[PDB]
C-alpha cells in the first residue's frame, strides 16, 4: 500500500514564502501599474526618505475625529525641518494658506493637516529619493 | 497525471484536442479609436467613409445620408458615446455602434 | 468665402460648431434601486472599457 | 593581524557603514586588535528612547 | 546626524531614565477630591448567513504583484500563487466562496498569465485574453478551499490529501457553461466563446499555442485536485521530504472520484 516517493518539486512550489524580496526588473519606468524603483544614486538633499518594506514611496493618509483628514510621511530622516519648509513651499501654490504641519522629531516623521496625498507622492517621486 | 472519474476527458468526451480552447467582421486596420477623460469623458471612433471598402455602395450611400451629421468636413464618419473608459465597455460598442449603423443601412 | 479667406485674407478659414449644452446627468447613488441597468453607466464614456488589469 | 567583519545583509546606500573597533578578551593589556562594522539597522537607528521605555514595560 | 552624539553628551542611559512618552496615559483620576469628584459618577437579515462571500481580487493589484514580483508569471497563477506571496488574503470562515477577479481599469497592463478564479467579468475574461491569458473557473468547496488556501498547515496536517467535491446545484450551472470561461464545461465550446468575445472586445486573439509558454499555458487544472502538482489522496511527509500514497484498489477507487 505504501511507497516512498521523490517528486517533491511539486512540494517546493507549494511552499508559500515569507521573506519578501525586492521586485524583479520591469524594463520601463513607471511600471504597468506605475510602480517605481528608487533612483540611484540618492540625491544630495538633507531631507531623506526611506521606502516601504513592501517597497513604495512612504506616504499615508490619516482619518480621525469625523471630519479630520490629514496626511503624513512616516520614515523621515535628517534635518526634517527642511522637508517641512519644502512641503509648505509645494503646498503654497496648492491651497494658498500656510501649511499646518508638525514633525515628529523623535518619531522622525512629518505630517501635514489635510489630504494632499497623491500630489505629495508625486512630489516625492519627482524628488527621486 | 491523474484523471478524475468526472474528468474533462469524459466531461467533454468528444473534444480531446488543446486547440479547441480558443480556435476561430469590423476591420482593425481601417478605423481609428480615441478615449480621453474630459470626471467626464467622451469616447469616439472615426473612419473615412469614402474609403470604406468594407461597406456596400448602397450601404455606403445610406451611411453618408443617415450619418451625414456623423460625416465630418473631411468626410470621416465618427461616433462617440458615454459609459466608462478602458479596454471592453468604452472602444467596442463604439465599434458595435458602427456595426449596427452598417446593419441598419443594410435594411 | 473660403477663396477670399485663403487668397485675399491670407489666413485659415475658421469653422463654427453650433453645439448645444450637454445633459446634466442624474445623481449617482450606492445602489440602482428599482431602476433598470442604465443607472450605473451615466457619468463616463463609452462602448469597450474593461476590468482590473491584463 | 587584521580582521574585517562586515555585515552579511546589504545595508542600503542611504547611510555609510556603521563601523567601530573590534576587540577581544585575550590580551590582558592588549585590546584594539582589528576593526569591523555593522549595518545602520544594527546599531545606528534613530535614538528613540520612548521605544526603549516600551521595551522596559514589556519586560517588567 | 547630530542625534547620537547629542545623546553621547550625557551620562550612560541607565534604567533611571526610561520615561513613558509624554502623552502615554491620561491621568488615572481617583473619582473624588475638590475638583474632579464630589458624588463620583452618580450625582446627587434572513439569509445574510447563507449569503456567499467571495474575495474580490483587484487585477490592477495583480498587475502590481506582477510588477512587484510577488507572483511571477513563469508558472501557473493559482490560489496557491494568489495567497503564497501575500498580495490578497482569503478568509475560509463566514461561509465564504473564494477568489474572484475584479472589474476596473485594465489600461497599461502588459504580462502573460493563467488565471484560475471562481468568478470574473466577461470584461475580465477579455482582459486576460487581450495579452492572451488563460481563464478557468471551478469551485472550491468549504473544507476544500480552506485546505487549499493556506497550504502550509494541511501539508503537515497528517490526514491524506482530500479531493475537491463538485459545486452545489446552484453553483453547478455556473461552471457548466463555457461562456464564463469556466472549468466544468465543453472544451470545444470555449473556442466560439473566445471568438465571440474577441469580436465583442475588438480583440486580435493571438494563436497562443504558437507561444513559448503554450505548454505552460496548456496546464488547465484537473477537477478534485487542489494541489496543482500532487496526487489525490497523497500525504506530504514534510520531514523526510517524501510523498506517501496509497495503493489499495477500493482506496484507489474512492480516491479516483
Ligand atoms: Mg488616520
Amino acid at each position: 500500500f505504501v511507497e516512498s516517493v521523490d517528486e517533491y518539486q511539486f512540494v517546493e512550489r507549494l511552499l508559500p514564502a515569507t521573506r519578501i524580496p525586492d521586485p524583479p526588473k520591469h524594463e520601463h519606468y513607471p511600471t504597468p501599474s506605475g510602480w517605481q524603483p528608487p533612483r540611484d544614486p540618492p540625491p544630495n538633499l538633507p531631507y531623506f526618505v526611506r521606502r516601504s518594506r513592501m517597497h513604495n514611496i512612504p506616504v499615508y493618509k490619516d482619518i480621525t475625529h469625523g471630519n479630520r483628514q490629514m496626511t503624513v510621511i512616516r520614515k523621515v530622516e535628517g534635518d526634517i525641518w527642511a522637508l517641512q519648509k519644502d512641503v509648505e513651499d509645494f503646498l503654497s501654490p496648492l491651497l494658498g494658506k500656510t501649511p499646518v504641519t508638525q514633525v515628529n522629531e523623535v518619531t522622525g516623521t512629518l505630517r501635514i493637516k489635510g489630504y494632499f496625498d497623491q500630489e505629495l507622492k508625486a512630489w516625492l517621486l519627482e524628488k527621486g529619493f | 497525471e491523474f484523471k478524475s472519474i468526472y474528468s474533462l476527458d469524459k466531461l467533454y468526451p468528444e473534444s480531446q484536442g488543446s486547440d479547441t480552447a480558443w480556435r476561430v467582421d469590423i476591420p482593425l486596420d481601417r478605423l481609428t479609436i480615441s478615449y480621453c477623460r474630459s470626471v467626464n469623458s467622451k469616447a469616439e471612433v472615426r473612419f473615412h467613409l469614402a474609403t470604406a471598402e468594407w461597406i456596400a455602395e448602397p450601404v455606403r450611400q445610406k451611411i453618408a445620408i443617415t450619418h451625414k451629421n456623423k460625416i465630418n468636413r473631411l468626410g470621416e464618419l465618427i461616433l462617440t458615446s458615454e459609459s466608462s473608459r478602458y479596454q471592453f465597455r468604452n472602444l467596442a460598442d463604439c465599434l458595435q455602434k458602427i456595426r449596427d449603423m452598417i446593419t441598419e443601412a443594410s435594411q | 468665402v473660403t477663396y477670399i479667406f485663403h487668397q485675399l485674407l491670407d489666413m485659415r478659414e475658421p469653422v463654427f460648431e453650433f453645439v448645444r449644452p450637454p445633459p446634466y446627468h442624474p445623481k449617482q447613488k450606492r445602489f440602482p434601486h428599482r431602476q433598470p441597468l442604465r443607472y450605473l453607466d451615466r457619468y463616463r464614456d463609452s462602448h469597450e472599457p474593461t476590468y482590473g488589469i491584463y | 593581524e587584521p580582521v574585517l567583519r562586515k555585515v552579511e545583509l546589504p545595508v542600503p546606500t542611504h547611510r555609510r557603514p556603521v563601523q567601530a573597533w573590534v576587540e577581544s578578551l585575550r590580551g590582558f593589556e592588549q585590546e584594539r586588535v582589528g576593526l569591523a562594522d555593522l549595518h545602520p539597522d544594527v546599531f545606528a537607528t534613530a535614538p528613540r528612547l520612548d521605544i526603549l521605555h516600551q521595551v522596559a514595560m514589556w519586560q517588567k | 546626524a547630530r542625534a547620537l552624539d547629542l545623546l553621547r553628551g550625557l551620562p550612560r542611559v541607565s534604567l533611571a531614565n526610561l520615561k513613558p512618552n509624554p502623552g502615554s496615559k491620561k491621568p488615572e483620576r481617583r473619582p473624588r477630591g475638590r475638583r474632579r469628584g464630589r458624588k463620583c459618577g452618580r450625582g446627587h437579515n434572513e439569509g445574510h448567513s447563507f449569503r456567499r462571500q467571495y474575495k474580490p481580487l483587484s487585477l490592477n493589484r495583480l498587475q502590481y504583484l506582477i510588477d512587484l514580483g510577488r507572483v511571477d508569471p513563469s508558472q501557473p497563477i493559482d490560489l496557491t500563487q494568489l495567497v503564497n506571496g501575500r498580495g490578497v488574503t482569503i478568509q475560509p470562515l463566514k461561509r465564504d466562496y473564494g477568489v474572484q477577479l475584479v472589474e476596473e481599469g485594465a489600461d497599461t497592463f502588459t504580462a502573460k498569465v493563467n488565471i484560475e478564479v471562481q468568478l470574473a467579468s466577461e470584461l475580465a475574461i477579455a482582459a486576460i485574453e487581450k495579452n492572451g491569458g488563460v481563464v478557468t473557473t471551478a469551485f472550491y468547496d468549504p473544507r476544500s478551499l480552506d485546505i487549499v488556501c493556506k497550504p502550509v498547515p494541511f501539508f503537515l496536517r497528517g490526514q491524506p490529501i482530500p479531493k475537491r467535491m463538485l459545486p452545489p446545484e446552484e453553483l453547478v450551472p455556473y461552471y457548466t457553461d463555457a461562456k464564463n470561461r469556466g472549468y466544468l464545461a465543453d472544451p470545444a465550446k470555449f473556442p466560439e466563446a473566445r471568438l465571440e468575445l474577441a469580436r465583442k472586445y475588438g480583440y486580435i486573439l493571438p494563436d497562443i499555442t504558437k507561444d513559448e509558454l503554450f505548454k505552460m499555458l496548456c496546464t488547465r487544472k484537473d477537477p478534485r485536485q487542489i494541489f496543482f502538482g500532487l496526487a489525490p489522496g497523497w500525504v506530504v511527509n514534510m520531514a523526510d521530504k517524501k510523498i506517501l500514497k496509497p495503493t489499495d484498489e477500493n482506496l484507489l477507487k474512492y480516491y479516483t472520484s
